[PDB]
RNA sequence: AUAUUGGCGAGAGACCGAUAGCGAACAAGUACAGUGAUGGAAAGAUGAAAAGAACUUUGAAAAGAGAGUGAAAAAGUACGUGAAAUUGUUGAAAGGGAAGGGCAUUUGAUCAGACAUGGUGUUUUGUA
RNA sequence: ACGGACCAAGGAGUCUAACGUCUAUGCGAGUGUUUGGGUGUAAAACCCAUACGCGUAAUGAAAGUGAACGUAGGUUGGGGC
């Protein structure tokens, strides 16, 4: 009669698959793991925890925190890694040229890199001419900035959003949002 | 096949309106073929079956076996053959009635509205 | 004339019929949970059946093997009899209930022809 | 579908996912927002703090086309003009050629400050403005136009 | 470099005009979008019924 | 009945508008007879448009 | 001309044929390569040997 | 142009299927109960064709044994096949105030597979 | 302690409106064809105009106003390179 100190058969919190359909992803993920067991390179082994991310955990990446990349040290001339597809800033103006090897490109981001003087090459065709991951730059998407994250934690004195269709007043702005309807949260 | 918005494919109205069909119509829903013989003196390949007609069997038990029509039955859709009967055990003998679509013309009845008929379908004649 | 395999144990060679099964006429031999909290044969006691679980698993080498040793397939056609090419000592061969006499047997001698066992060549002979 | 409902792998525990003591009841508290000043304020003065009382007055008969007000920012302003002509526009900033940008046209009203744009003299017929807007406009070398 | 094909004429034969391709026939194949797209299709060439 | 962090509802239902429903099934059956009644207007009422 | 191309636009408005995300049909064509076969250390035996 | 669970005339349904679906697939709002206002059923299927039991004998009749009919009465107006409860009967077995039960084996009855394998020297064999 | 003489047929966490959690999918600062028109192999299918809801900004009771000093700052911890 071994006592378990912990908990039984308890799961690593972690997918060991996709749970997602994608006849091109049950290929895109098994070349990734081909080089997760061949090369020892710690870049194959979060990709690969990538492919096991929900749209919430693949925000779309944005050209424009792209553009940021280029103005620092060492990503001048290094090509950019995103995980998920790619969205065009309308927002931003000036680019230079420079590689990127996304999942994928929507319309609009896949015209102004490639109108700029860049290119946009998929994930497999950069990962043969960057093996280990040699002059790579990946980066991340807005987790924290959804519309659920915001109405997560409330509770009185905190202020996590609540939830209603409707704003304005009339809406949860009486008793209890004023020093005089008794008092204010 | 189904292309026109007056006509139906379903099988009740069709089980209901041959159940429940008058006798007018029902000298329709017996019609018989002729033979290569009547369909040369003629041309025509169907006609609906009468009592002063010479009808032979090549089908089912009876599979050879003519005979002259002594009294079609509408009521169950039959006609009963002179030539053609079943005997019982007790000694009585009647007559059996079967469906004309088994039973090919080999002679036929004209009358007034009998010529007007072959040639209304599309017949010589005689 | 089989493939290698071991000598086919399966531990409980019983029947797992269900309580009761034995005392009324409404309750049949098929093996049905019973949710009573008062159920004195799902607390496992000294007296009862014993309830069949997961721990009477058999062994892939031997598994679904009939009595000589081979996984059963079921056929309806002389086409899916040449399907046993290379599945002769594998598999043995074995007719439906709802085919005609004459049409199995010319299956039958097609399939003693290639090399496969028929676990039912007594059905429908008439002698 | 009926097939993915677990409610079928209830079908033999026999209380089907609703317990054995208090077991499943019709309308068990209440029905809807019954009890809110009552036995469920606990729920009411965390997660919905405000719901009972009074705000601030009322408007008898309101519509919103004295409220129609989309705003723009800084941040676009470019977009309302075909990249054939926008980086046409763009590239050589001269005078005299300043784009003419109607927000009227576009289904707008008020103009906002986001997020900078880049050094080229342009025109705009817009209703209402921002202070920041308006500084970062007269720096740039265009003028805006009055609108009714 | 298009993969061409040959045309054919109604006593069957091969024809010697060789043609280029639309293309879509080397884009994406997802057998699952389909799957899920099926079961929505199909009620829409449906009907009602009550009691 | 108040219970969870969610958006109160507002669905008026209290009623018995088990009677008071409205069934769009001629909806496509409409627009046929729509078309049949314009191409019998420009037909009836002349080669007018 | 009906669905479009690399060249033509496509008749429909707002549509454009999907997007690509592989290169290759055939995945063991891709990952045999030349510089794959190269940065790749030593293999293994396929079914591992019971020590003990 | 908007409506429509009544009437009338048509075409359909990922509807339902004789304790269903309408109360109602039939002499059905009929039988039948109630002072009355009202309430409100059970019941589809023989057989391809009644081709429906002629006829002998025993019997008061009903019928019996047969025969005949019939592709099939293990298809007969109490009729397609005919589930369980209950029952007839032969065969089996147990039983000193319950029956029946778990696990092991005795005995009764009963049943599956396995056997040939594969193949070598070969007096040389019914007709490769 | 309560129902349970027997056997069979039926027999109970549903549909749908409005949302939340998680998930896949397409597009993407836009998005939604089936509200409507065209066409027709016909209640299907396929294509389209114009608006609109939601999002792309909040803040106050309201008039009213409304996000770059700084490579969109610094510090601590930080995957990967």
């Amino acid at each position: 009669g071994i006592d378990h100190t912990s908990k039984q058969h308890k799961r690593s919190g972690h997918r060991t698959a996709p749970k997602s359909d994608n006849v091109y992803l049950k290929l895109l993920v098994k070349l990734y793991t081909f080089l997760a067991r061949r090369t020892d390179a710690p870049f194959n082994k979060v990709v690969l925890k990538a492919l096991f991310l929900s749209k919430i955990n693949r925000p779309p990446v944005s050209v424009s925190r792209i553009a940021r990349a280029l103005k620092q040290e060492g990503a001048a001339n290094k090509t950019v890694v995103v995980v998920g597809t790619v969205t065009d800033d309308a927002r931003i103006f000036e680019f230079p040229k420079t590689t990127v090897a996304a999942l994928r490109f929507t319309a609009g981001a896949r015209a102004k890199i490639v109108k700029a003087g860049g290119e946009c090459i998929t994930l497999d065709q950069l990962a043969v001419r960057a093996p280990k991951g040699q002059n790579t730059l990946i980066l991340r998407g807005p987790r924290n900035s959804r519309e659920a994250v915001r109405h997560f934690g409330m509770g009185p004195h905190k202020g996590k959003a609540p939830r209603i269709l409707s704003t304005g007043r009339k809406f949860e702005r009486a008793r209890g949002r004023r020093r005089s309807k008794g008092f204010k949260v | 096949a189904k292309q026109s918005l007056d006509v139906s494919s379903d099988r009740r109205k069709a089980r209901k309106a041959y159940f429940t069909a008058p006798s007018s119509q029902r000298r329709v829903l017996l019609s018989a073929p002729l033979s290569k013989e009547l369909r040369a003196q003629y041309g025509i390949k169907a006609l609906p079956i009468r009592r002063d007609d010479e009808v032979l069997v090549v089908r089912g038990s009876k599979k050879g076996q003519e005979g002259k029509i002594s009294s079609v039955y509408r009521l169950k859709f039959a006609v009963q053959v002179d030539k053609v009967t079943k005997e019982k055990v007790n000694g009585a003998s009647v007559p059996i009635n079967l469906h004309p679509s088994k039973l090919v013309i080999t002679k036929l009845h004209l009358d007034k509205d009998r010529k007007a008929l072959i040639q209304r379908k599309g017949g010589k004649l005689e | 004339a089989s493939l290698p395999h071991p000598k086919i144990v399966k531990k409980h060679t019983k029947k797992f019929k269900r309580h009761h099964s034995d005392r009324y006429h409404r309750v049949a031999e098929n093996w049905r949970k019973q949710k009573g909290i008062d159920s004195v044969v799902r607390r496992r006691f000294r007296g009862n059946i014993s309830q069949p679980k997961i721990g009477y698993g058999s062994n892939k080498k031997t598994k679904f093997l009939s009595p000589s040793g081979h996984k059963t397939f079921l056929v309806a056609n002389v086409k899916d009899l040449e399907t046993l090419t290379m599945h002769t000592k594998t598999y043995a061969a074995e007719i439906a209930h709802n085919i005609s006499a004459k049409n199995r047997v010319v299956i039958l001698a097609r399939a003693k022809a290639l090399g496969i066992k028929v676990t039912n060549p007594k059905g429908r002979l008439a002698l | 579908p009926s097939r993915f409902t677990k409610t079928r792998k209830h079908r033999g525990h026999v209380s089907a996912g609703k317990g054995r003591i208090g077991k499943h009841r019709k309308h068990p508290g209440g029905r809807g927002m019954a009890g809110g000043q009552h036995h469920h304020r606990i729920n009411m003065d965390k997660y919905h703090p405000g719901y009972f009382g009074k705000v601030g007055m009322r408007y008898f008969h309101k519509q919103q086309a004295h409220f129609w007000k989309p705003v723009l920012n800084l941040d676009k302003l470019w977009t309302l003009i075909p990249e054939d002509k926008r980086d046409q526009y763009l590239k050589s900033a001269s005078k005299e050629t300043a784009p003419v940008i109607d927000t009227l046209a576009a289904g707008y009203g008020k103009i906002l400050g986001k997020g900078r744009i880049p050094n080229v003299p342009v025109i705009v017929k817009a209703r209402f403005v921002s202070k920041l807007a308006e500084e970062k406009i007269r720096a740039a070398g265009g003028v805006v136009e009055l609108i009714a | 470099s298009r993969p061409q094909v040959t045309v054919h004429s109604l006593t069957g034969e091969a024809t010697a005009n060789a043609l280029p391709l639309p293309a879509v026939f080397s884009a994406p194949i997802r057998p699952d979008i389909v799957h899920t797209v099926f079961t929505s299709v199909n009620k829409n060439k449906r009907q009602a019924y009550a009691v | 009945a108040i219970s969870k962090n969610l958006p109160i509802l507002k669905n008026h239902f209290r009623k018995h508008w088990q009677e008071r429903v409205k069934v769009h099934f001629d909806q496509a059956g409409k627009k046929v007879s729509r078309r049949n009644a314009r191409a019998t207007r420009a037909a009836k009422i002349a080669p007018r448009p | 001309q009906v669905w479009g191309s690399e060249t033509v636009a496509s008749s429909k408005v707002g549509y454009t044929l999907p997007s690509h995300i592989i290169s290759t049909s055939d995945v063991t064509r891709i990952i045999n390569s030349s510089e794959i076969q190269s940065a790749i250390r030593p293999a293994g035996q396929a079914t591992q040997k019971r020590t003990h």
